[PDB]
């Protein structure tokens, strides 16, 4: 019953459906990151090796990223952080040569606190990245591991100091069955970061997969 | 510092000196308009479906 | 110095005793006796399909036919209700879109999101695509609403507890609207184009003044935050959904709070806010995937919109006032009737 | 003719029935429920969802022809109905049959290709494609699984229509072929499957999470159910092979138990059709338990 100038407009309707169809399915196949931190804790030399949103694509193994670091918003976070529901997982940058000045490591714990018990983040992964390695040997050999974190039991060497560090990040973790951190100890120059990621993301979606089978 | 207290302070006299009708007239007002246009609007008096656009 | 503290606490005490002074009778009574709406029953009458993810804004064209909707896939899809036809997809720059408009001449539409870019596209062109026209600039933070006042004006409010009013032939910002202390997240335009009033985030609403000058009334009650404003047909009145899952009634005139839409059943916040042609039923759309219909002169209930699977964030009403359509996070748009 | 020699001696007849009641509620109720979910109840809607749903369609087909079963049981055997409805309960009964397990394989293959390969393009495939390899798949079975409808399965020996498509024969025709593939070959591709997908989660310390557990018991217990359905009846199968081999067409005495057995283990293909329900739809964390 449709007219001459109907059908027409039905067939470029289907065409529009057609193209909308493929940029789904090819967008469909992206890893999409989100980076988070406490500002000037190393997020510079981590986009390094890999007004609003800076978006940044990179490309490893055959897969395309996709990391989003919303840096500058200074409005509340609470009005725009369900726009990142559907990410893949979260990269944290915390610097360990913070701890003896101000207090920041506070404010990471804090912030860190903040973004993992969200409601809408109850089964996305974390990625944590511990940086400033180097500087950390002199820091710790020479101030002690008590002015930020009193009531320490422990040395004054690597050995220690990189654990209780880690220990408390992960443990302010609460809903510990549905998510899972992935820690790292990087450093000014590894190479080896890439692989980490693409590890916990092959991990995120495998279990992925595995619910989408109903298996789950 | 003193500045913005002071902006603030004079946006409240303006805010201070605007004219304010009783709350019945403006309630009459009000029934007034949603009675007398009560019969145009199709979504609480539902129209036959044979002027609906949107039947099927 | 506290001279201004305690001069600003006077003039306060000033204010809310004029407010007071003025107030004798409530609505309830004058309108305790008008007969009930009855229950209102809508059946959904065309679903719109085609978006793969969240869907953050929508607008009526002035033809009560076409209407734009913005996702977060990056794509703005221009509809035709009727027979549910799709007549143009723009692929945006920038996916983190949260809000749209369409121009009441029907050449233009714009968005904006995360970018704090105000982008306006040009449908009406002599190579048969949709091209953009300008970007406009300025703004220090997100945008949460954009609404068109000519072909040559448009209105944004951004997440810098700032509003402006633009000039799309140059690209620069006429007059910046300031007084705010929250993000401002919705606007609404007086049916004369006159006046328009802001919901922000410090839990309150003020009226400017386009032609010039800035607020003049500062309207408050909310416990939380405004995520939603819409005028009344009349003008002399505006409606506010916050996230204190209250819906409240404001009038101009005298200046103070009407009434309040409030139930028992209901905890979660407020999306939308819309009003109908005559003016009685004020739609809102909640997060707990529902649509209630109040009927607005008596506070009561008077029927629900259910059938979304998701959260509603964005809802309109034609300017006929022969359709309502609701958009959701399920990616599926659905005109009642 | 006269090739083949066939037998009923009341003792199946004696067996059977309750088994065969006893299955066909279990299996109405858990299908009809199965396809009620699926149907209306079920929002989201995948492609190893309509796998599974095409499963629950040819479970549901076979439950449903389960009644007539007792028949060429009940009075003995008779089948007081005539020509056409013999050859349309063997011809479902074998395209149910069919069907079922090779889905059963699709599902492993799907599931082999997400955890072994989980950035292969294959994970993610339309709806729509899923519906024309499940209408191709559907269309193969049908195939296979017509020669039954051409020739007469209506052998009578006096006052009883022995509804039979399974003979003493020797000719290793279609029907033989397809019974012995239909259990090789999806046994080895599911082996091949499940050992895949254990092992690399195994490996890959993905084992330290709670659900993966259950959902390497689940994976097991999927190769245990079709293990212990379809194997005893193949088994028989060959053994009346070497039997038939060995001996000629006469002496129906070393032919003659091997009847009952042959059918008591057949039993278990459909006791494989409740069985199913359970262990792929319900035992899920998808829905609520
Ligand atoms: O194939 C079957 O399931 C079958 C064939 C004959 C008789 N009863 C069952």
């Amino acid at each position: 019953t449709l007219s001459a100038e109907d059908k027409a407009a039905v067939e470029r309707s289907k065409m529009i459906d057609r193209n909308l169809r493929e940029d789904g399915e090819k967008a469909a196949r992206e890893v999409k990151l989100l980076l988070l931190g406490a500002g000037e804790s190393g997020k510079s030399t981590i986009v390094k090796q890999m007004t609003g949103i800076v978006e940044t694509h990179f490309t490893f193994k055959d897969l395309h990223f996709k990391m989003f670091d919303v840096g500058a918003q200074r409005s509340e976070r609470k009005k725009w952080i369900h726009c990142f529901e559907g990410v893949t997982a979260i990269i944290f940058c915390v610097a360990l040569s913070d701890y003896d000045l101000v207090n920041r490591m506070h404010e990471s714990m804090k912030l860190f606190d903040s973004i993992c018990n969200n409601k809408w983040f109850t089964d996305t992964s974390i990625i944590l990245f511990l940086n400033k390695k180097d500087l950390f040997e002199e820091k710790i050999k020479k101030s002690p591991l008590t002015i930020c974190y009193p009531e320490y039991a422990g040395s004054n060497t690597y050995e220690e100091a990189a654990a209780y560090i880690q220990c408390q990040f992960e443990d302010l973790n609460k809903r510990k069955d549905t998510k899972e951190i992935y820690t790292h100890f990087t450093c000014s120059t590894d190479t080896k970061n890439v692989q980490f990621v693409f590890d916990a993301v092959t991990d995120v979606i495998i279990k992925n997969n595995l619910k989408d089978c109903g298996l789950f | 510092s003193i500045a913005q207290a002071r902006k603030l302070v004079e946006q409240l006299k303006m805010e201070a000196n605007i004219d304010r009708i009783k709350v019945s007239k403006a309630a009459a007002d009000l029934m007034a308009y949603c009675e007398a246009h009560a019969k145009e609007d199709p979504l609480l008096t539902p129209v036959p479906a044979s002027e609906n656009p949107f039947r099927e | 110095l506290d001279q201004l503290r305690q001069e600003a606490e006077q003039l306060k005490n000033q204010i809310r005793d004029a407010r007071k002074a003025c107030a004798d009778a409530t609505l309830s009574q004058i309108t305790n006796n008008i007969d009930p709406v009855g229950r209102i029953q809508m059946r959904t009458r065309r679903t719109l399909r085609g978006h793969l993810a969240k869907i953050y804004a929508m607008h009526w064209g002035t033809d009560s036919r076409l209407l734009v909707s913005a996702s977060q896939d990056g794509k703005l899809i221009i509809w035709d209700s009727y027979t549910t036809n799709k007549v143009h997809a723009i692929p945006l720059r920038s996916s983190w879109v949260m809000t749209c408009a369409y121009a009441p001449s029907g050449n233009y539409v714009a968005c904006g999101g995360l970018d704090n870019i105000c982008s306006i596209y040009n449908l009406k062109t002599r190579e048969g695509n949709v091209r953009v026209s300008r970007e406009l600039a300025g703004h220090t933070g997100y945008l949460s609403c954009c609404r068109f006042l000519d072909d040559n004006q448009i209105v944004t409010s951004s997440g810098d507890t700032t509003c402006a009013l633009w000039d799309i032939e140059t690209g620069q910002q006429t007059t910046t609207f300031t007084g705010h202390t929250g993000d401002v997240m919705s606007l609404s335009l007086a049916p004369d184009t006159r006046l328009f009033v802001s919901g922000a985030c410090d839990a309150s609403a003020k009226l400017w003044d386009v032609r010039e000058g800035m607020c003049r009334q500062t309207f408050t009650g909310h416990e939380s935050d405004i995520n939603a404003i819409c005028f009344f047909p009349n003008g002399n009145a505006f409606a506010t959904g916050s996230d204190d899952a209250t819906c409240r009634l404001f009038d101009l005139r005298a200046d103070q709070e009407l009434m309040t839409y409030s139930h028992d059943n209901i905890i979660c916040g407020i999306t939308s806010v819309s009003f109908s042609k005559s003016g009685r039923l004020l739609l809102a759309g909640y997060d707990d995937f529902n649509c209630n219909v109040w009927d607005a002169l008596k506070a009561d209930r008077a029927g629900v919109l259910a059938g979304h699977d998701n959260r509603v964030s964005c809802l309109g009403v034609t300017d006929d006032g022969m359709a309502v359509a609701t958009g959701s996070w399920d990616s599926f748009l659905k005109i009642w009737n | 003719k006269k090739n083949c020699c066939v037998f009923r001696d009341d003792f199946i007849a004696k067996v059977l029935p309750p088994v065969l009641g006893l299955e066909f509620i279990f299996g109405l109720l858990g299908n009809g429920l199965a396809l009620w979910i699926f149907c209306f109840h079920l929002k989201s809607w995948k492609s190893s969802r309509i796998f599974l749903f095409n499963l629950a369609v040819a479970d549901f087909l076979l439950i449903i022809c389960l009644p007539f079963v007792m028949d060429y049981y009940v009075r003995r055997s008779d089948w007081k109905f005539g020509d056409i409805p013999c050859r349309l309960v063997l011809f479902m009964f074998a395209m149910n049959r069919q069907g079922s397990i090779i889905f059963l394989t699709v599902v492993a293959v799907d599931r082999y290709f997400r955890v072994v390969h989980p950035h292969h393009a294959l994970n993610k495939i339309s709806n729509w494609t899923a519906a024309i390899i499940s209408c191709l798949l559907w269309g193969i079975t049908v195939g296979l699984t017509v020669h039954l409808l051409k020739k007469k399965l209506l052998i009578q020996n006096g006052t009883a229509n022995v509804c039979i498509s399974f003979s003493i024969c020797h000719t290793f025709r279609w029907h033989e072929a397809m019974f012995l593939l239909e259990f090789f070959l999806p046994l080895g591709i599911i082996l091949f499957c499940s050992a895949r997908i254990i092992w690399s989660l195994r490996q890959r310390q993905m084992d330290r999470h709670a659900k993966i557990k259950r959902a390497i018991t689940f994976i097991m217990v999927v190769a245990i159910v079709f293990v212990i359905c379809f194997l005893p009846s193949v088994v028989v199968r060959i053994h009346i092979f070497w039997l038939l081999h060995t001996s000629g067409t006469q002496n129906c005495e070393v032919y003659r138990s091997v009847d009952l057995a042959f059918f008591i283990t057949l039993s278990f293909t459909y006791m494989n059709s409740m069985l199913d329900p359970v262990v792929y739809y319900f035992s899920s964390p998808s829905f609520p338990n």
